[PDB]
């Protein structure tokens, strides 16, 4: 908001959020590599996941 | 609002022209192998951000 | 280091550990006992909660 | 699959509060862990609302949405039984709580905490050293009333600070105070200092305001311009035949169709998103009520 | 498998008729086909995935 | 469980009402009574969107948002079959409303109250003398440009009707006439230049939406300048600077502190009121859909 853009008509919009599922809490979210082409990446994953998505919500 | 989520993969075969994959949309996601294994969802690190411990 | 006008009172609270003894006398008390049973909850997606 | 959990007490509780406890039987109060067997430190909604810290309103907001609701089942010396509340089952709820709203059949509900009254909630437990605090709910219609009457609250009191005002202090109590219902006012019992959590939920409120107010359809604002001088109308007899200057210095440009209309597309997306800033707590459906049987279906 | 509720009951009509049992709702699949250049084929088998709506009508990919 | 209702007819239909009622078999219809064998006064829409009385928009959301859902399945000479919409349960509709939107797999279906004529909702059924009403189910991206525009295009004729100097109307029929999405274009119809005040649906949602115009650049300016503390959100300051030069320079001495608290709480239950209004109402989703067959595996 200071560097760049100030202000202008649409370009008010910052970002926006969904919800992609509900998953069991104190556990899940492990962290494990994701190998292919002789090079690793690190991720996580997330067990017993129940997906339900909703539509977004503009956060600003 | 043109991208809208629709959930893990279950399913994919691998074709040479125009694949066929099969995600789970609003349901317990659970792989439809024959011999089942558990599926779980992976996000980078990279991007993944627990919101609950930076609170902390 | 030249002093206010008033002095100071210090509180301070300590914990020791002490490993205990206990002594219960015989037929001290009475007690029932009930039938145990499991119960099925919170069935997940992959797991079930007993 | 099964939904249940004993709550012990250590000691036995007296002949007069198992007494007080049993009018309770089918109210909501929140329980901290979703485990078989807990104590009474648990139970309540007392820790977050004691009478050695004040009460903040919104923090005690946020222990509900994130606690787990239970329906009270049976009541005995040592014990209180309840079933929890979980996503997707149906409840048999009862309507006991004591500043006495009427429920409709095939309406929503909502949970909040004791607002008008800290005596109103709680059943003293001294033989436990405990004081289990109830939550109110409402219908959906007046409990939104309720939330907005607080809010407005932290602002008002903090703008009047000490002003020997008559206006002051007394329009700001008897608009504010008060909930008026069917052939009933309902007072609130509203804090004296304006504590945080509720001003920072007003700060996100006006960053939604601070957004709004530069994009406002200037073809809403010509039109209450004729209205308020040439027709008469109850909802614009809130305008005297005064008109607010600001609109008259607002717009002044012709009216262009195009820019309105990109001015409602932005606009009508942070409704939306705003919607969610106001429910701060826990909604209930309920599809059935017996006007004398006192217990809803509740979904 | 042959049987008028949602979700299998075994043993045929033996044990038939519950139909309340920790209300397991199975999942719903889609079913999505895709240019084959465009999705790598070497994914987590788990990864969440997004759809761009495309602008073109009567469209099959 | 049994979802089956049966509504029974007081007298056999024509034998071209049969015609009319089957080509809307698969439909979704809201029920009065969630039990097994009902009436016929219950399904439409008719006591909400009644032939006597003005309709409302807003009237008409209350009822939708409350109401139980329910497909028709078949029709008989002296009966109608329907099944109920409950949760965690999967239904397979068709797209059967007269204005006709394209739908698409993996959407979001919106439930909204009949925004287009009469005649493309109703039955009319002179054999028992009732006419039942069906709601319109939208795609939302395509419910939400719907609603802002004929709410501007209501804005837009009753301000030219005060002043013809205000707008031109062949400018504004060709920007809010048409709706386009996903390389699908849409004219839809626009209700006929209503006039007085008071007659259409969407006068009262232009109301409430005008009368929150202006309100808002007045109340929420004494919300920043009130909220300023030590230690706020840090935002606070940025977004102060964004509000027009023009609605900086609000005094707010100019009204009392009676005069300011009424406007300010009748601006919060419009906007309160209005935002969950904007969300469309209740919302069903998808998982598929078949352009020849018309039928979404919706849930």
């Amino acid at each position: 908001y200071a560097v760049v853009q100030p202000l202008h008509i649409e370009e008010l919009t910052f970002g926006a959020v969904a919800c992609l599922g509900t998953f069991s809490a104190t556990d899940g979210w492990r962290r494990s590599a994701f190998n292919y082409r002789g090079s690793s990446l690190p991720v996580v994953e997330i067990d017993s996941f129940y997906s339900n998505v909703s539509d977004w919500e503009v956060i600003l | 609002n043109f991208i809208t989520p629709v959930g893990p993969l279950v399913e994919n075969i691998k074709s040479t022209y125009l694949n066929k994959i099969t995600t789970v949309v609003h349901g317990p996601v659970v792989s439809k192998a024959i011999p089942r294994s558990t599926v779980k969802v992976t996000v980078p690190q990279e991007a993944f951000v627990d919101l609950d411990a930076w609170l902390s | 280091k030249i002093h206010p006008g008033v002095a100071m009172t210090v509180v301070r609270t300590d914990e020791i550990l002490s490993e205990n003894i206990l002594f219960s006398s015989r037929a001290s008390t009475s007690m029932f006992i009930g039938t145990p049973n499991v119960s099925r909850r919170e069935a997940r997606v992959d797991a079930v909660t007993f | 699959m099964d939904l249940k959990v004993v709550v012990s007490l250590s000691s036995r509780l007296y002949t007069d509060e198992i007494a007080k406890m049993q009018q309770r039987i089918g109210c909501i109060l929140p329980l901290a862990s979703t485990h078989g067997t807990q104590n009474v430190q648990g139970l309540g909604l007392g820790q977050v609302y004691s009478l050695e810290t004040v009460p903040d309103y919104v923090s005690m907001y946020n222990y509900l949405s994130d606690c787990t609701l239970a329906v009270l089942d049976e009541v005995s010396v040592d014990s209180l039984i309840l079933t929890k509340i979980v996503p997707g089952q149906t409840y048999a709820i009862k309507n006991k709580y004591q500043p006495f709203f009427q429920w409709h059949g095939t309406g929503s509900l909502s949970v909040m905490p004791p607002v008008f009254g800290r005596e109103h909630a709680t059943v003293k437990l001294e033989s436990n050293d405990v004081d289990i605090v109830f939550p109110m709910v409402l219908p959906t219609p007046i409990a939104e009333e309720v939330l907005q009457k607080i809010l407005l609250f932290n602002v008002y009191s903090r703008v009047v600070m000490q002003a020997p005002g008559n206006a002051d202090m007394l329009d700001v109590h008897m608009h504010l105070g008060s909930v008026s219902y069917l052939g009933h006012h309902y007072e609130l019992a509203l804090p004296e200092v304006p504590g945080p959590l509720g001003l920072a939920l007003l700060d996100n409120l006006s960053l939604y305001f601070c957004i709004m107010v530069t994009l406002l359809p200037r073809a809403s604002m010509r039109l209450v311009r004729g209205l308020i001088r040439h027709e008469h109308h109850d909802l614009l007899n809130l305008f005297q035949e005064m008109v607010p200057d600001e609109i008259a210095r607002i717009d002044l440009d012709d009216l262009s169709v195009a820019d309105d209309l990109s001015r409602m597309r932005v606009m009508m997306t942070y409704l939306q998103s705003l919607a969610s800033l106001f429910n701060l707590g826990p909604r209930l459906a309920t599809a059935a009520y017996s006007q004398e049987t006192l217990t809803a279906t509740c979904w | 498998l042959l049987a008028p509720g949602e979700v299998a009951v075994a043993g045929g009509g033996s044990g038939g008729g519950s139909f309340s049992w920790s209300g397991w709702r199975p999942p719903v699949f889609g079913d999505f086909l895709i240019h084959a250049s465009s999705f790598n084929n070497a994914e987590a088998t788990g990864t969440p995935l997004f759809q761009f709506k495309q602008s073109d009508p009567f469209s099959g990919v």
